[PDB]
């Protein structure tokens, strides 16, 4: 099955600064890569779909980029409400798979 | 907008249809050819009161909501108007959900009658992708 | 608007069948594809499977045929049945639509001999 590897595993940042999170697929998945945010005691929240498509109700500071095997989730000027876990998920082939996640923490 | 064959092939590849859930790119280009003749604005009123919309003739009884179709289910959670754009983004997103059902591309009658079983690769041959 | 909510036992015994229900309110279950996702104690997420409009199902091979996803339009609910569970099945279970826009709150299910 498709394996998604996320890096770094953890990223510390000070509110106001920007960050970019990486997700790489073991094989090409076109643009079928989505990004989720998950906080303790809460269900995942879809942030970006199909690599770079925006989602209504999500802060504009979140953007996605990439195609094939290398993808990135960027947060322009991190806010405290952004601290938590970020997971990428591919839907190009069944079974759908998730990356191991990147933890974003305050520095 | 009326896409050129190779133009749509490149666009669909960029939109991730080059091998999506087991279907090669040629299948999608061939489907568009016989469903809408590459016309993003194509519409077809059906006997059951539904209408097929866009480049991939997505139906208003099952997939999109046009607010005038009896028994509408809106499986793609999208207004049919979004499928009548020169930008194929919405049509591709919905097509992907449609093909993620066990029926696969059999949802497209034209594809079934004119593409399935044929050399679909020919639809992307001779193209800069 | 649409709302999803998981319900069912929070504690089960090894080898038994874990069964959860996802109640959908706000729209018909015949208007979308429905999924089950779970998160293991170590922050690992697994897409268990989904059922599409035709009734066709897709299950993660990792579940070795122990999973079944069904629907009940009259009650507007869909279900997850996981047979012969072990401690490895302890996790937080979530139901969500295929698009990923609607998710339940998630429910923790612990598999223990006790």
């Amino acid at each position: 099955d498709i394996v998604l590897t996320q890096s770094p595993a953890t990223l510390s940042v000070t509110p106001g600064n920007s960050v970019s999170l990486s997700c790489r697929a073991s094989q090409s998945i076109g643009n079928d890569l989505h990004w989720y945010q998950q906080k303790s005691h809460e269900s995942p929240r879809l942030l970006i779909k199909y690599a770079s498509q925006s989602i209504s109700g999500i802060p504009s500071r979140f953007s996605g980029s990439g195609s094939g095997t290398d993808f990135t989730l960027s947060i322009n000027s991190v806010e405290t409400e952004d601290f938590g876990m970020y997971f990428c998920q591919q839907s190009n082939s069944w079974p759908y798979t998730f990356g191991g996640g990147t933890k974003l923490e305050i520095k | 907008k009326v896409f050129g064959r190779c133009e749509l092939a490149a666009a669909m590849k960029r939109h991730g249809l080059d091998n999506y859930r087991g279907y090669s790119l040629g299948n999608w280009v061939c489907a568009a050819k016989f469903e809408s003749n590459f016309n993003t604005q194509a519409t077809n009123r059906n006997t059951d009161g539904s209408t097929d919309y866009g480049i991939l003739q997505i139906n208003s009884r099952w997939w999109c909501n046009d607010g005038r179709t009896p028994g509408s289910r809106n499986l793609c959670n999208i207004p049919c108007s979004a499928l009548l754009s020169s930008d194929i983004t919405a049509s591709v997103n919905c097509a992907k959900k449609i093909v993620s059902d066990g029926n696969g591309m059999n949802a497209w009658v034209a594809w079934r009658n004119r593409c399935k079983g044929t050399d679909v690769q020919a639809w992307i041959r001779g193209c800069r992708l | 608007d649409v709302q999803l909510q998981e319900s069912g036992p929070s504690l089960v015994k090894p080898s038994q069948t874990l069964s959860l229900t996802c109640s959908v309110t706000g729209d018909s279950i015949t208007s979308d594809y429905w999924s089950w996702i779970r998160k293991f104690p170590g922050n690992r997420l697994e897409y268990m499977g989904y059922v599409s409009y035709s009734g066709s199902t897709y299950y993660n091979p990792s579940l070795k045929s122990r999973i079944s996803i069904t629907r009940d339009t009259s009650k507007n609910q869909y279900y997850l049945d996981l047979n012969s569970v072990t401690t490895e099945d302890t996790a937080t279970y979530y139901c969500a639509n295929w698009d990923g826009d609607y998710w339940g709150q998630g429910t923790l299910v612990t598999v223990s001999a006790a």
